[PDB]
RNA sequence: CGAUGUCGGCUCGUCGCAUCCUGGGGCUGAAGAAGGUCCCAAGGGUUGGGCUGUUCGCCCAUUAAAGCGGCACGCGAGCUGGGUUCAGAACGUCGUGAGACAGUUCGGUCUCUAUCCGCCACGGGCGCAGGAGGCUUGAGGGGGGCUCUUCCUAGUACGAGAGGACCGGAAGGGACGCACCUCUGGUUUCCCAGCUGUCCCUCCAGGGGCAUAAGCUGGGUAGCCAUGUGCGGAAGGGAUAACCGCUGAAAGCAUCUAAGCGGGAAGCCCGCCCCAAGAUGAGGCCUCCCACGGCAGCCGGUAAGGACCCGGGAAGACCACCCGGUGGAUGGGCCGGGGGUGUAAGCGCCGCGAGGCGUUGAGCCGACCGGUCCCAAUCGUCCGAGGUCU
RNA sequence: GAAUGCCGGCAUGAGUAACGAUAAAGAGGGUGAGAAUCCCUCUCGCCGUAAGCCCAAGGGUUCCUACGCAAUGGUCGUCAG
RNA sequence: CGUGAGGGAAAGGUGAAAAGAACCCCGGGAGGGGAGUGAAAUAGAGCCUGAAACCGUGGGCUUACAAGCAGUCACGGCCCC
């Protein structure tokens, strides 16, 4: 496995062979390792790595002991890549050349409380017909004395989004090394802004 | 973006003016048509004495669509209506003329008698 | 949702809330400084500092803009002549909130100030 | 399947 | 960081800075590259642009035309590798920026609703005087 | 909809423990460093008028 | 019977398996392809329409298939109300009659507020023997699980011919799922413009209100979106079902079995994605504080940290989460860019005039990308260890 | 101790539904122990074959002024039928 | 309450005596705290007695890994005599 931290920035579409192609720019670089999970120690293999530097007017004390073991400026972010252990200090774009497939994983945008037909398409009720105050209804959400209850797990309104979410097998169409870019196919989670996690894909 | 119900103009010579789809063969469910889809469609309005007549149930190939059409290069084409040309089981023509232009995807569909037959392909 | 919306709906439809802000506008013009809620004054600043970079502006268009707004031909007056000299070589912000520590009997209302600066 | 009725509608 | 500027930097490469200015109204000749197994060649797309919507690389435009019976509407993009070139063949004088209701005109009723545009006419022979 | 309605009275018990959220947070106060008054914070002193050093408001 | 609302539809499922399809098999009167018949298999799938209130059924066009049942003939404190149980009216029929009819016909009041359990989401509390800031293991759960066409192998094997494979390989789809907004396409309640009537400011010109909760019309950014775009089903390992074997007695032969060992499913376990230590069985690692004053307890002040308050936020019903608070770019202004509109007002010129031309892609200008301390996040307060016993 | 008993008192549902047309508000100045709600001014919106004006029914002091705010007013009240 | 015939309530108690609380204090008032009266003022006029349901303040014991017609039997802990 390898990974990185990055920012998504924004949507575009390059050419390529007569082709237009969607792609995601992601900020992946630069990544600090600044610690290491060790099957000793830890139990299991991964890097703690950081990402985007901080204020240090901002780090508290504990934190500021956690960087400095590692030396390492104060960043802002600080995440785990499993079962990678990279032989530099420092985790850049150029992990990844053209043509690999990645897995990317965000934070969905927040829909709040999600009716039924938005969450779970739910086809809600006629617009006619006689339908009353029922058109964006579940319908009916059991049966009657037998069971003579709701199951655990019953698609219902509620929250949707701002959730952890990968999509998997992105095409990595470049990579742009000096200004640490990396442009994935398709779409990823989140807004732009976000934090993503960029990892070798496990499709075969 | 043709479906059950949809009318369509036939871009031929085979008599029939007017197609109404009821069915477009793709796979077990499929919700549209668009260029290059084969429909089975009832003829609701031909001419006298053509090869076709008004009631019969005949396949047809959607060669031009109002709804925009996207492309691989990042383009796009729309016509000004929904039209079709009426085929025989083997997806060759039954008329010998077909009318206005067509749709370039369908040659790469293998509809190659019709593109040729066209006075335009764009 | 709401995501990246700009703008409050202070429960008016759309042309009650355009006359609550021109009157407001009117009423800061006239007095220098008045007392609202909380967010109607949040609201209010840019809505008046606009016109008042407008009135720095100095001539007929901008005039007739302002006017559009304000519908009082002596306030424009007293806007361009006596308000915005003062503001001559001010970048912005040419209005200021300062909260009030109580609220309003009636209705529990968090009450501020709005004021032009100095 | 279609079996009468054992119950009226309403009333007041 | 600025995400509007990296954006523009990975577009940067594929930016055309050689096509003429058109607007809504103009009448123009795309010459557009084209596959049609296995050869590729240049077709000619000609017609009114009754649509330009911007957004700086990504801005595309729309073209109409009348061939054989059937009205033809084109979408391209400003920035397409596929565009060999554009002429302009002559300019009109749109009134509004989207001309979409010229879909419903006679040939007759377009051709007295978008006049030629003497200015850009003039200013366009104006030019074409070089060096 | 057909009227739904309380099954069993409320116990002092149950009626009680839904109040166990109900209790007041008192007001959140700091002194004015003028004139050394309780007052809320990010407010204009409503005893002396000061707000950040300068007088703004006449009391 | 001091009420257990009754057909059908809709919505939402969930289960069984006597399996409709897809997977694996044995026999075939199985040449091939395609069928029959039984066995294993419930993971997924199981279309749109015409008629009828219909369930059902017939029919049209497709499909891999167009499964059959249970859940109060699942589901009216979820909807419908076509059928059927009221009162009106008519037909046929029966009755001298009033009236009646598993005969028909047209019409005919379906109840805003959820206490408890259950379900979907979200917090508050306390606990996890010192108090804290982070980063995590994953017990155990949940999600997903479909399939077709074409091409190569090969017009080969098989067949007189028609027809036409196994195995292996490549491409393209339908339906579904998750995310996304570059493109396509929507919306965009005031972003711009045009237009009518009327009243008004100020007479002209230029404007404002009202005509909807936008007067109307043409457009329309960001956002939220699908009709648009990416990606998913696996691969793979393991153990099995039916079924096929190897070796092999009892039983000198034979036997898949009694010792032992193989092969073998879309199914089962792992693998993928998501939740998860209230996993009280309360886990782990990194870092920080520290050994305070007064009589496993009480009180007092602090530490590391936390909370309150404030500016906000593609986070959000409140709460929470996240960012920022002058050692600052958090919002608001302002400036630059984008973007929309599509050439403002004023003036000059041409026309008797409606107008037109130039100034001019002008003026106006939400949210998008940035800059800039001009405005406001002033000033502060409160809580918070001293570590029980083997 | 029960009669869906009778009369009364007090609970639960609950700080919940609601506060009675979506014509609509904002500010400044007064008054007062106290003001979103009372008076005044300016700005805004609504009716105008009416939501304006005058008769007749019916009602019966509700009219005007002074002094009041316990209750009545669906909130507040210094105001008021 | 009902057009009407007609139907038809609820509502008793300071003290022997008003001696019915001057005056001061907080409050706009209501209300209270002192002073005073009385044998007695939780007899203070919302007045004899003043039960119960119901609501609240203070204290003892107890409760945040637990399964219920709420009790009962046993034992142990704590608090009281
Ligand atoms: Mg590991
Ligand atoms: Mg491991
Ligand atoms: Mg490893
Ligand atoms: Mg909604
Ligand atoms: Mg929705
Ligand atoms: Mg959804
Ligand atoms: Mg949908
Ligand atoms: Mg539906
Ligand atoms: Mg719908
Ligand atoms: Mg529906
Ligand atoms: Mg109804
Ligand atoms: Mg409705
Ligand atoms: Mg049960
Ligand atoms: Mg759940
Ligand atoms: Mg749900
Ligand atoms: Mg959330
Ligand atoms: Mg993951
Ligand atoms: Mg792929
Ligand atoms: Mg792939
Ligand atoms: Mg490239
Ligand atoms: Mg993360
Ligand atoms: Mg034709
Ligand atoms: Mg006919
Ligand atoms: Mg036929
Ligand atoms: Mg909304
Ligand atoms: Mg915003
Ligand atoms: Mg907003
Ligand atoms: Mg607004
Ligand atoms: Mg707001
Ligand atoms: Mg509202
Ligand atoms: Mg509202
Ligand atoms: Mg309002
Ligand atoms: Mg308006
Ligand atoms: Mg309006
Ligand atoms: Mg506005
Ligand atoms: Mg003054
Ligand atoms: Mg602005
Ligand atoms: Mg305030
Ligand atoms: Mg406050
Ligand atoms: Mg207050
Ligand atoms: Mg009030
Ligand atoms: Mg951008
Ligand atoms: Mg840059
Ligand atoms: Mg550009
Ligand atoms: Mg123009
Ligand atoms: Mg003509
Ligand atoms: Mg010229
Ligand atoms: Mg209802
Ligand atoms: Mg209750
Ligand atoms: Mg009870
Ligand atoms: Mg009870
Ligand atoms: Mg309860
Ligand atoms: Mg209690
Ligand atoms: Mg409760
Ligand atoms: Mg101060
Ligand atoms: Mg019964
Ligand atoms: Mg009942
Ligand atoms: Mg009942
Ligand atoms: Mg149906
Ligand atoms: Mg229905
Ligand atoms: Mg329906
Ligand atoms: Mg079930
Ligand atoms: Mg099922
Ligand atoms: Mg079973
Ligand atoms: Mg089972
Ligand atoms: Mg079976
Ligand atoms: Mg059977
Ligand atoms: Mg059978
Ligand atoms: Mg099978
Ligand atoms: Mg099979
Ligand atoms: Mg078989
Ligand atoms: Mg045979
Ligand atoms: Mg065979
Ligand atoms: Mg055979
Ligand atoms: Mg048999
Ligand atoms: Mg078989
Ligand atoms: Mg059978
Ligand atoms: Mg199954
Ligand atoms: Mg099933
Ligand atoms: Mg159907
Ligand atoms: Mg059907
Ligand atoms: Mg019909
Ligand atoms: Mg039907
Ligand atoms: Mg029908
Ligand atoms: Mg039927
Ligand atoms: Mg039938
Ligand atoms: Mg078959
Ligand atoms: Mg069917
Ligand atoms: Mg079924
Ligand atoms: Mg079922
Ligand atoms: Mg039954
Ligand atoms: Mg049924
Ligand atoms: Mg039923
Ligand atoms: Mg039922
Ligand atoms: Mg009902
Ligand atoms: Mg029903
Ligand atoms: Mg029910
Ligand atoms: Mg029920
Ligand atoms: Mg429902
Ligand atoms: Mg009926
Ligand atoms: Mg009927
Ligand atoms: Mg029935
Ligand atoms: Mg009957
Ligand atoms: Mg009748
Ligand atoms: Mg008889
Ligand atoms: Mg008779
Ligand atoms: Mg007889
Ligand atoms: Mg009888
Ligand atoms: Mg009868
Ligand atoms: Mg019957
Ligand atoms: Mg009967
Ligand atoms: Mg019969
Ligand atoms: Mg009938
Ligand atoms: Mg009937
Ligand atoms: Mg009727
Ligand atoms: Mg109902
Ligand atoms: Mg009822
Ligand atoms: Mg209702
Ligand atoms: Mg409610
Ligand atoms: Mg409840
Ligand atoms: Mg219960
Ligand atoms: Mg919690
Ligand atoms: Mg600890
Ligand atoms: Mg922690
Ligand atoms: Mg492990
Ligand atoms: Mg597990
Ligand atoms: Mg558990
Ligand atoms: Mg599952
Ligand atoms: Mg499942
Ligand atoms: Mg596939
Ligand atoms: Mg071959
Ligand atoms: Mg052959
Ligand atoms: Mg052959
Ligand atoms: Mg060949
Ligand atoms: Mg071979
Ligand atoms: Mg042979
Ligand atoms: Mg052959
Ligand atoms: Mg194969
Ligand atoms: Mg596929
Ligand atoms: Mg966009
Ligand atoms: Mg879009
Ligand atoms: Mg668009
Ligand atoms: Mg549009
Ligand atoms: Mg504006
Ligand atoms: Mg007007
Ligand atoms: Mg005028
Ligand atoms: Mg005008
Ligand atoms: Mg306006
Ligand atoms: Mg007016
Ligand atoms: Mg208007
Ligand atoms: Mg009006
Ligand atoms: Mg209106
Ligand atoms: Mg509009
Ligand atoms: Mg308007
Ligand atoms: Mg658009
Ligand atoms: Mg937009
Ligand atoms: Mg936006
Ligand atoms: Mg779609
Ligand atoms: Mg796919
Ligand atoms: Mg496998
Ligand atoms: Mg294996
Ligand atoms: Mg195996
Ligand atoms: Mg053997
Ligand atoms: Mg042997
Ligand atoms: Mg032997
Ligand atoms: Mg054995
Ligand atoms: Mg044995
Ligand atoms: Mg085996
Ligand atoms: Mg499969
Ligand atoms: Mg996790
Ligand atoms: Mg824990
Ligand atoms: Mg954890
Ligand atoms: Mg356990
Ligand atoms: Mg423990
Ligand atoms: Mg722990
Ligand atoms: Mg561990
Ligand atoms: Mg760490
Ligand atoms: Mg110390
Ligand atoms: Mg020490
Ligand atoms: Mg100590
Ligand atoms: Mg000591
Ligand atoms: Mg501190
Ligand atoms: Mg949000
Ligand atoms: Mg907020
Ligand atoms: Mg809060
Ligand atoms: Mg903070
Ligand atoms: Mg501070
Ligand atoms: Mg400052
Ligand atoms: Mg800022
Ligand atoms: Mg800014
Ligand atoms: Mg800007
Ligand atoms: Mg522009
Ligand atoms: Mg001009
Ligand atoms: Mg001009
Ligand atoms: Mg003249
Ligand atoms: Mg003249
Ligand atoms: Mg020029
Ligand atoms: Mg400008
Ligand atoms: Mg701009
Ligand atoms: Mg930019
Ligand atoms: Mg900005
Ligand atoms: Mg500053
Ligand atoms: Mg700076
Ligand atoms: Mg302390
Ligand atoms: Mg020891
Ligand atoms: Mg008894
Ligand atoms: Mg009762
Ligand atoms: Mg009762
Ligand atoms: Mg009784
Ligand atoms: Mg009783
Ligand atoms: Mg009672
Ligand atoms: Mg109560
Ligand atoms: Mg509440
Ligand atoms: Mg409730
Ligand atoms: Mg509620
Ligand atoms: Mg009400
Ligand atoms: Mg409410
Ligand atoms: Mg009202
Ligand atoms: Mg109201
Ligand atoms: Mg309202
Ligand atoms: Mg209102
Ligand atoms: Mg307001
Ligand atoms: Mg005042
Ligand atoms: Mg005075
Ligand atoms: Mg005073
Ligand atoms: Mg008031
Ligand atoms: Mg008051
Ligand atoms: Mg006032
Ligand atoms: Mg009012
Ligand atoms: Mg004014
Ligand atoms: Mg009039
Ligand atoms: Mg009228
Ligand atoms: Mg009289
Ligand atoms: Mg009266
Ligand atoms: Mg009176
Ligand atoms: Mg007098
Ligand atoms: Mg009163
Ligand atoms: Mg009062
Ligand atoms: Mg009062
Ligand atoms: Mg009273
Ligand atoms: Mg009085
Ligand atoms: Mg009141
Ligand atoms: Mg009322
Ligand atoms: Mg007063
Ligand atoms: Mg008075
Ligand atoms: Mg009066
Ligand atoms: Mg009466
Ligand atoms: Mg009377
Ligand atoms: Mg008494
Ligand atoms: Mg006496
Ligand atoms: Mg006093
Ligand atoms: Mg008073
Ligand atoms: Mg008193
Ligand atoms: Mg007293
Ligand atoms: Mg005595
Ligand atoms: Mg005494
Ligand atoms: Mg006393
Ligand atoms: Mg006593
Ligand atoms: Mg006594
Ligand atoms: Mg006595
Ligand atoms: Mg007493
Ligand atoms: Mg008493
Ligand atoms: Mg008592
Ligand atoms: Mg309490
Ligand atoms: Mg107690
Ligand atoms: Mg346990
Ligand atoms: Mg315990
Ligand atoms: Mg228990
Ligand atoms: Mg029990
Ligand atoms: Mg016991
Ligand atoms: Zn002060």
């Amino acid at each position: 496995m390898k990974g990185i931290l990055g920012v998504k920035v924004g949507m575009t579409r390059i050419f390529r062979d007569d082709r237009a192609v969607p792609v995601t720019v992601i900020l992946a670089g630069p990544c600090p390792v600044v610690q290491r999970r060790t099957p000793e120690k830890d139990g299991y293999t991964a890097v703690q790595l950081g990402f985007l530097p901080q204020n240090p007017k901002r780090v508290n004390r504990p934190l500021k002991g956690h960087f400095a073991k590692a030396g390492v400026e104060p960043v802002r972010i600080l995440r785990e890549i499993r079962d990678f252990n990279p032989e530099g200090d420092t985790v850049t774009v150029e992990i990844f050349k053209p043509g690999e497939r990645v897995d990317v994983t965000g934070t969905s945008k927040g829909r709040g409380f999600a009716g039924v037909m938005k969450r779970w398409n739910f086809a809600g009720g006629p617009d006619s017909h006689g339908a009353h105050k029922i058109h964006r209804h579940p319908g009916s959400i059991g049966n009657r004395k037998t069971p003579g209850r709701v199951y655990k797990g019953k698609k219902m309104a509620g929250h949707y989004g701002a959730e952890r979410v990968t999509v998997m097998n992105l095409e990595v169409v470049d990579v742009i090394p000096e200004e640490n870019l990396l442009l994935v196919k398709g779409a990823v989670p989140g807004p732009n802004g976000g934090l993503v996690i960029v990892r070798e894909t496990k499709k075969a | 973006m043709i479906q059950p119900q949809t009318y369509l103009e036939v871009a031929d010579n085979t008599g029939a003016r007017k197609i109404m789809c009821i069915r477009v063969l793709k796979g077990s469910n499929a919700k549209y048509a668009t260029v290059g889809d084969v429909i089975v469609a009832s003829v609701k309005e031909a001419i006298p004495r053509g090869a076709v007549k008004e009631g019969d149930v005949v396949k047809a190939v959607v060669v031009r669509t109002k709804k925009e059409i996207k492309r691989p290069d990042g383009s796009a084409i729309r016509f000004d209506d929904n039209a079709a040309v009426i085929i025989n089981n083997q997806l060759e023509p039954r008329g010998t003329r077909v009318f206005g232009p067509v749709a370039r995807e369908l040659r790469e569909k293998g509809f190659m008698k019709i593109v040729s037959l066209a006075p335009e392909v764009l | 949702m709401r995501h990246l919306k700009s703008g409050r709906k202070l429960n008016r439809h759309s042309s009650h809330r355009l006359a609550l802000y021109r009157n407001q506008a009117k009423s800061l013009l006239t007095h220098g400084r008045i007392t609202t809620t909380v967010p109607k004054a949040k609201e209010l600043r840019g809505f008046v500092d606009h016109l008042i970079h407008l009135a720095k502006r100095g001539d007929l268009h901008a005039r007739r803009l302002v006017l559009r707004d304000l519908q009082d031909v002596k306030l424009v007056r007293k806007l361009f002549d006596e308000i915005a000299p003062r503001y001559r070589d001010r970048q912005g912000g040419y209005t200021r909130v300062l909260k009030l520590a109580e609220r309003r009997r009636g209705d529990g209302a968090p009450l501020a100030l709005v004021e032009l600066v100095e | 399947v279609d079996k009468p009725p054992y119950l009226p509608r309403p009333r007041p | 960081m600025n995400r509007g500027a990296l954006i523009k930097l990975v577009e940067s490469r594929y930016v055309r800075t050689d096509l003429p200015e058109f607007r809504p109204g103009d009448t123009v000749r795309v010459s557009y590259k084209v596959k049609e197994g296995n050869r590729t060649r240049i077709q000619d797309f000609e017609g009114i642009v009754i649509r330009i919507r911007r957004n700086g690389f990504n801005t595309t435009f729309t073209v109409r035309k009348v061939s054989y019976g059937v009205g033809v509407e084109r979408i391209f993009p400003l920035h397409s590798p596929l565009i060999q070139k554009i002429d302009i063949v002559q300019r009109g004088r749109a009134r509004r920026a989207k001309l979409y209701f010229i879909r419903n005109l006679s040939d007759r009723e377009i051709r007295r609703k978008l006049r030629a545009d003497r200015k850009r006419i003039d200013q366009d022979r104006a030019a074409e005087r070089a060096a | 909809a057909k009227h739904p309605v309380p099954k069993k009275k409320t116990s002092k018990a149950r009626r009680d423990a839904r109040r166990s959220h109900h209790a007041l947070t008192p007001p959140t106060l700091v002194p004015c460093p003028e004139c050394k008054a309780m007052k809320p914070p990010h407010t204009v002193c409503p005893e002396c008028g000061y707000y950040a050093g300068r007088k703004v408001l006449e009391v």
